[PDB]
């Protein structure tokens, strides 16, 4: 993985991003709309059952009640939830409030935990975004086309803008997460190695990371306003606000609203005001970790006979610019016979990255054609040929460094090897010829240790 | 991704709950609805794609509190898995929108049941055996549709509050074996009345016969022990171990069977002191009563 | 999109060749291509990709239609 | 010798049999003409009916 | 995933409470004479007829 | 002269799209589905105890390519479901496994009521070689000698399942019919393909039935009918005394590991040692052992309790479904008594006692597990209370 | 190859079941020979499920049938020639007595 | 019933106040307290390995003989007052078991 492991699982990315935030921002995060998200995104039952324990108990409990609640045949699963206890960063171990090592949760989060489960009040039904009492009365299939257009524009920036001329700043945004790579001889950015896998599963889990990308700056942006705004589209459809958000807003709320609309999770009316309605893709974000859909017959079907892998053709306007972005295949006279002489076109794209797991994922999981009709394994004997093409780019290495030669003793060269290894500037060592490669970044420090020993 | 279901059997008895308030009690009939308000919300907090099912137990029938049998929740189901024709309340389930509507049906359905209790027919007690006969027919209808892709892991919750009546206790055992085929779990939550038939549903299927001491301490024994997830119940250990043991004795006889024999060839287990028939129209040879009567 | 039988055509090309059925040749479709191949030279019929069909030279000493 | 007819006879691969160069296996107490790389036996006999 | 799992085991049915017999030539003939000397008449069973 | 007919044959076979316009393959499907036969046979017996000796064929004919290329794994695998279902509805009764190979009848398992012993024993027969030459007189005469020790009060039927071989008569089985009748035993024969007339008369004189399996789905339905006892009534088999009524214990007080558990070494239950959590005990002997309804070794009788032992036999007794009534006015409450909602697609089933309307999901559960009607609790105990 | 022909005097009483099994014979010497119980108690409930099935294989002559259970195996047995064929351990010449 | 029905209609009576929440937490403290007394946890079965090596066959075979002889004693218990299946030979057998 090159930057997508934290996207498949949502409960792991939220705990990692929470550890590197400001203490004043985390205080405002502990609200009533955030209580239904730190538990629903989880999966194990042990990490979810401890939330109800800290709600009824008013006094801190020691660790003796925890080591006994596992009875005798359950402490093995207790160590798995130990690392997760520090991920949410909501508990606190005291000294001895009534026994030994008393565990207590932040009372700021405990107050808002009962509002969204048992107790209530009034401010919860007054603020917008989190509520917004408004029904839907607009053509639903007419708005589904705008949800696909928001994601199609992103595809143009990954290729090089073949026919788009919008002013959306989306090329630099995806470059921070390692998805888009800036072209060195030119100026339109291309795509990285991890960007190919995003155009395969087509899951709305990646759009959740794009919303928290602007918050990573930690300058003048708060999380309490983003968390209360992201809860709008999480309630599927029939969750609006008419014009209640217009009266209660500011300059910071309008900035995050324009960026979320361009992602493909919510649709906004003209003039960037009036009534807003979330898209259809936001339903799959709260359902599971992935999803499928978009076809009813699946006309595509590959070949499992030869080795050039005849890719599928004739589908829609999505697979036309998608295969050319992978490795730029070829086409003949009829209905665009793609991938017919794959021998040199694949090696052109592998020279800029080790894109080996994305081609196999696109060859095996493209529309589920062979695994439903046929029975044996989809790839024949190409699993070894693909690995051979990746090893061809390992025959050389373009890196700089300095070499030290002509020593005197053998036991003296072994001491110098530990100097470059601890600092992290050592690449390759040789005890038979007394040779060591040192990167130029730490060249001014290795020469000092040799003059003293 | 994953859905669950919890069938709560509430023993709404106006006779028992009507006399408990006289003994200076703070958990009466008005507070019994609060148990569903908490258990119904904590079940949806772990997963917003769950379903709620509450069945009452009245002295005349087993009225469905949620969904009701009227023209609102009878023909059209207000389940979260039906986006069409139900979305002003089934859209904001993540707080107090759909959860409040789930409890509102119980309050609306109980209106017709409380007013239809003139008690003019002397006393008939609560037909507790007829409550479980309706829960199996409801979990089987939803399982046939959800059997694809999903699995829907559910349980059965029983809350006992009174004794039985003149009903045949054999009908209470038919729902036990009919539930073992579907690999389901049956629970029991007694309050004051104790019976030996409800405990059998926890030993055959592998449930738990929990005894509730005081009434206000009810939210503790229905959230951790009676958890619909049933994933960590094997190593939970919270209620005290079962000490007493009640099973079944004779059918139509006033004695505790332990070595007795039936009437003849039927199934009415009686005693060993029977040379001929008893309450049937069969016969029996005299090749064994002369042997058993001697010693 | 209607029925499975009302599909898999021939895929005409501006050059002069078509792509018939070759995914599931089974026994029924294995005899339909025998007449189509009775006009050009014999392309690799028993394959899985696409069967090639033309019209040159051989359309004489083949069948009698 | 242990008076038990031990030592399995020599096994010879690829032997013709009327334009069929199959495989004749010589086991312990019976002969078996195994048809190439298979599990059954075409010509099945013993060390008695010969 | 998988890639060469292991064995299913599922072993059961065990006994072996001791030795199976130190001898079976001289002591066997000793017990045969005891059964023949004891059996001298008839009238056995559980009273049939 | 091959091309003279092969060229004209392809012209007709190519125009196969014209046959799809006619509704031939569609009109038959709707008419073949409405063919609902109704032959309700009163298969029920008051006798609760049953002794069965299932005969499993192990000849060379158990490898034919019929329902599957490996018939040997078709009978052994589906027999495990019959054993598990037998103890589910009749735990107090027990069965037996007797194989036949090499012209011999070797009895595998004994007469015990251990469900785990009979299921795990069938997996060992996979490596068993299939020689051939099955013998029916050998596997039937031995089963009668062991069954003779049982007292006369049960059906003591015998089940025989073979590969439907062409008359599996060793040497005149008709002479044995006059002997099997004196033992008051019954023989059940199940066929798989060809008809067997030499065993049809045996199943009629002794008392049983004869059916031939036609598909994989038909073999599971026939085993369900054999779960119920055979319908009969005799006079010389109606005497029994001393029934064992054990009680369930836990052999602990608060913790299982703090106590010496159950079924250990020094405990008298040395039949099935190991590490369990509880079991039964005889009320007249205080002998603790396995909780499986098996015959004890201190009294001489099986365990017939009441909660989940004798009730399973009575749970299968009410075998009845519901009737139907057509109408052309669309009326009848349309509110289900169990699941409220219906289907509203010409499906109206009423009861013969309380008259309740059910759907397609409730009627199946009645004839399969419920075995009665929920309305019989809110109507029948009503006037008596 | 060769074969073995058993030459030992056989019996018909129930004592043959204990002699053929040296493991089962050890139990008869610990209860009856050790004068701890009576000989009638051992042949009642302790040893009843084994002596019943073992009583059928004491006079079983290969196969009882002749029309189906044995006719399919009588073909390779009615070939009494020379060449190199030899008899087996079991009574192979008994089939001739039933036919001639 | 009508008096108690009025308190059910008002949903605000059991919405904001949580009187049963405080008393429910007190039962969880007494539950863990009662589970603490248990020093015999994971220690009551430390003599399960030596119990199958020291007796081996002396006590294992003697234990199985008590239930084997005792099985025929119950069958003979009912054969005394009937005076039809009784045998005078088994009288000495009963006295031999008591003295042993
Ligand atoms: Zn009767
Ligand atoms: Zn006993
Ligand atoms: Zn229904
Ligand atoms: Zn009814």
């Amino acid at each position: 993985s090159r930057g997508l492991n934290r996207v498949h699982l949502q409960c792991r990315n939220l705990q990692e991003f929470l550890g590197g935030l400001s203490p004043g921002v985390l205080d405002r995060l502990y609200g009533h709309p955030a209580t239904c998200l730190a538990v629903f995104r989880e999966l194990p039952s042990l990490a979810k059952n401890w939330v109800m324990r800290m709600l009824f108990l008013e006094q801190p409990l020691p660790q003796a009640a925890v080591a006994l609640w596992v009875k005798k045949e359950f402490s093995k699963a207790q160590e798995e939830s130990t690392g997760l206890l520090s991920g949410l960063r909501i508990w606190h171990t005291q000294l001895l409030p009534g026994g030994l090592q008393g565990l207590i949760l932040n009372p700021i989060f405990r107050q808002n935990l009962r509002i969204a489960l048992l107790g209530g009040g009034k401010a919860w039904s007054d603020d917008t975004s989190q509520l917004g009492p408004d029904k839907h009365a607009r053509d639903v299939p007419s708005l589904d086309k705008y949800a696909e257009e928001r994601w199609e524009v992103v595809l143009h920036f990954m290729v090089g803008s073949p026919s788009a001329a919008v002013s959306q700043d989306l090329a630099q945004l995806l470059s921070q997460a390692g998805l888009m790579k800036s072209t060195e001889p030119g100026e339109p950015p291309c795509i990285t190695s991890a960007g190919f896998q995003f155009l395969l599963l087509d899951t709305p889990a990646q759009l959740w990371y794009f919303m928290l990308q602007y918050l990573q700056t930690a300058q003048s942006r708060g999380m309490d306003l983003v968390e209360i705004l992201s809860f709008l589209f999480q309630l599927s459809f029939s969750t609006l606000g008419k014009d209640y958000s217009v009266e209660g807003m500011s300059d910071s709320l309008l900035n995050f609203l324009q960026h979320l609309r361009e992602f493909g999770l919510v649709f906004q009316r003209k003039r960037k005001s009036r009534r807003y309605y979330p898209t259809r893709l936001a339903i799959n974000l709260s359902s599971g970790v992935s999803g499928a859909g978009g076809t009813v017959h699946q006309p595509g079907f590959i070949v499992v006979e030869t080795n050039y892998r005849l890719y599928a053709y004739t589908e829609s306007e999505l697979q036309i610019a998608l295969i050319a972005l992978f490795s730029e295949m070829l086409y003949r006279f009829p209905n665009m016979v793609v991938a017919q002489v794959t021998r040199e076109s694949v090696q052109q794209a592998i020279a800029s990255g080790i894109t080996a797991q994305q081609i196999i994922h696109f060859l095996r999981t493209r529309a589920h054609p062979v695994m439903l009709k046929q029975t044996p394994v989809l790839p024949p004997t190409i699993t070894d040929q693909i690995r051979l093409w990746e090893l061809e780019r390992d025959r050389l290495r373009f890196t700089e460094g300095v070499l030290y030669n002509q020593f005197l003793s053998q036991v003296d060269f072994e001491l110098l090897l530990a100097h470059a290894r601890e600092l992290g500037v050592l690449v390759f060592e040789n005890s038979a010829k007394r040779l060591m490669v040192v990167t130029p970044a730490g060249h001014s420090d290795v020469k000092r240790f040799w003059k003293r020993q | 991704d994953e859905l669950n279901l919890l069938v709560i059997v509430v023993d709404a008895n106006p006779i028992w709950w009507g006399k408990q308030a006289l003994k200076e009690s703070q958990f009466t009939l008005s507070k019994c609805i609060d148990a569903v308000m908490v258990l119904g919300n904590s079940h949806l907090f772990m997963n917003r794609s769950n379903k709620l099912a509450v069945i009452a137990s009245h002295i005349q029938e087993s009225r469905f509190l949620y969904p009701g049998k009227n023209g609102r929740l009878g023909d059209f189901f207000g389940d979260p898995g039906n986006p069409p024709e139900f979305n002003p309340s089934g859209s904001k389930d993540g707080k107090y929108e759909l959860l409040t509507s789930a409890n509102e049906v119980i309050v609306e359905e109980i209106k017709d049941l409380m007013t239809k209790s003139d008690i003019k027919g002397q006393h008939t007690e609560t037909l507790l055996a007829g409550s479980l006969a309706k829960a199996l027919c409801y979990i089987h209808r939803m399982n046939k549709e959800v059997k694809d892709n999903q699995e829907m892991k559910s349980r059965i919750l029983v809350i006992k509050a009174a004794e039985d009546s003149a009903l045949q206790y054999m009908n209470f055992m038919n729902v036990i074996f009919a539930a073992q085929k579907q690999n389901i779990l049956i629970d029991a939550c007694v309050l004051d009345s104790d019976s030996g038939l409800l405990q059998q549903a926890c030993d055959i299927t592998g449930g738990l016969y929990l005894k509730v001491p005081q009434m206000p301490s009810l939210l503790q024994y229905l959230l951790w022990v009676f958890l619909p997830d049933q994933d960590q119940r094997s190593q939970l250990i919270l209620p005290p171990p079962v000490h007493v043991d009640y099973r079944a004795a004779c059918f139509c006889h006033r004695n505790l069977i332990e070595i007795g024999y039936v009437c003849s060839v039927c199934l009415s287990i009686f005693c060993n002191f029977s040379p001929i028939c008893t309450t049937c129209e069969t016969a029996f040879k005299i090749s064994l009563p002369p042997v058993l009567k001697a010693k | 999109l209607k029925d499975d039988h009302t599909s898999r055509p021939l895929w005409v090309a501006p050059d002069g060749h078509i792509f018939l059925e070759a995914f599931s040749p089974v026994y029924k479709y294995a005899q339909d291509f025998l007449v189509a191949i009775a006009e050009p030279v014999c392309r690799p019929t028993h394959v899985h990709e696409y069967k090639l069909t033309a019209y040159s030279l051989y359309a004489a000493v083949s069948v009698g239609l | 010798m242990a008076t038990s007819s031990e030592e399995v006879l020599l096994i010879v691969k690829k032997v013709r049999q009327k334009k069929q160069d199959g495989a004749l296996y010589l086991m312990a107490e019976r002969i078996a003409w195994a048809p190439e790389g298979k599990d059954r036996f075409t010509i099945s006999h013993m060390y008695a009916d010969i | 995933d998988m890639k060469e799992g292991g064995i299913d085991m599922d072993a059961f049915q065990e006994r072996e409470e001791g030795h199976a017999g130190p001898d079976d030539n001289e002591e066997v003939m000793r017990a045969l004479l005891i059964h023949e000397k004891k059996t001298s008449s008839a009238m056995a069973g559980s009273v049939g007829a | 002269r091959w091309e003279g007919g092969y060229e004209r044959t392809w012209e007709i076979l190519k125009e196969d799209e014209s046959g799809s316009l006619k509704a031939t393959i569609e009109d038959i499907l709707f008419k073949a589905k409405r063919k609902r036969v109704f032959e309700h046979h009163g298969q029920v017996r008051l006798g609760m105890m049953r002794h069965l000796y299932v005969v499993v064929d192990g000849s060379r004919t158990m490898e034919d390519q019929d329902l599957k290329p490996n018939r040997l794994t078709c009978t052994l695998k589906l027999l495990e479901y019959f054993v598990e279902e037998y103890f589910d509805q009749n735990p107090i009764s027990q069965i037996g496994i007797i194989v036949t190979k090499s012209k011999r009848a070797e009895k595998l398992t004994e007469l015990s009521g251990n469900p785990r012993k009979h299921i795990t024993s069938l997996k060992k027969a996979v490596d068993m070689t299939c020689h051939g030459e099955p013998s029916l007189y050998n596997s039937l005469s031995i089963a009668m000698q062991t069954l003779k020790h049982m007292p006369g009060h049960t059906s003591r039927e015998v089940l025989i399942i073979f590969s439907s071989l062409t008359t599996c008569d060793p040497s005149n089985i008709y002479d044995l019919i006059k002997t099997l009748k004196a033992a008051k035993i019954r023989v059940s024969v199940i066929g798989l393909s060809a008809e067997v007339r030499v065993c049809t008369v045996l199943a009629r004189e002794t008392g049983g039935t004869y059916h031939v399996i036609l598909d994989e789905s038909h073999y599971k339905e026939l085993l369900t009918h054999h779960v119920s006892p055979p319908p009969a009534s005799s006079s010389s088999e109606c005497s029994l005394i001393r029934m064992g009524f054990p009680q369930h214990t836990i052999a602990s007080l608060s913790d299982q590991d703090a106590k010496p558990s159950f079924s250990m070494a020094h405990l008298d239950g040395n039949t099935e040692p190991g590490l369990t959590l509880g079991g039964y005990f005889c009320p007249q002997c205080r002998a603790k052992y396995c909780e499986l309804p098996v015959e004890c070794k201190i009294c001489g009788l099986t365990l017939v309790s009441a909660p989940h032992l004798a009730r399973s036999y009575h749970h299968l007794f009410p075998l009845d479904a519901f009737q139907e009534i057509p109408l052309e006015e669309y009326n009848g409450e349309r509110f289900c008594y169990g699941c409220q909602g219906e289907l509203k697609d010409q499906h109206v089933y009423v009861c013969a006692v309380c008259q309740n309307v059910f759907c397609v999901d409730c009627d199946v559960f009645v004839h399969d597990s419920l075995h009665c009607c929920p309305g019989c609790i809110h109507k029948i105990p009503a006037p008596s209370g | 190859p060769k074969f073995k022909r058993k030459a030992n005097k056989e019996l018909e009483e129930k004592n043959r079941m204990l002699q053929e099994d040296p493991v089962l014979f050890q139990l008869y010497k610990d209860l009856v020979v050790s004068q701890v119980i009576s000989a009638e108690e051992f042949w009642a409930n302790r040893l009843n499920v084994n002596a019943t099935d073992s009583s059928s294989t004491s006079n079983h002559k290969q196969d009882v049938g002749i029309s189906a259970a044995f006719l399919a195996d009588v073909r390779p047995q009615t070939d009494g020639c020379n060449g190199l064929r030899y008899n087996l351990t079991s009574d192979i010449i008994e089939s001739i007595f039933r036919t001639y | 019933i009508i008096n108690s029905f009025q308190s059910i209609r008002q949903e605000m009576e059991a919405y904001t106040p949580k009187l049963t929440q405080v008393l429910s937490s007190s039962a969880a403290s007494s539950t863990i307290t009662a589970l603490s007394p248990g020093g015999a946890l994971m220690q009551g079965g430390t003599q399960q390995a030596i119990n199958q090596m020291v007796p081996n066959d002396i006590q294992s075979e003697l234990k199985h003989l008590y239930v084997a002889v005792g099985e025929l004693l119950r069958h003979f218990w009912s054969c005394f007052p009937v005076n039809t299946p009784f045998l005078e030979e088994k009288v000495v057998k009963m006295k031999s078991n008591l003295e042993r």
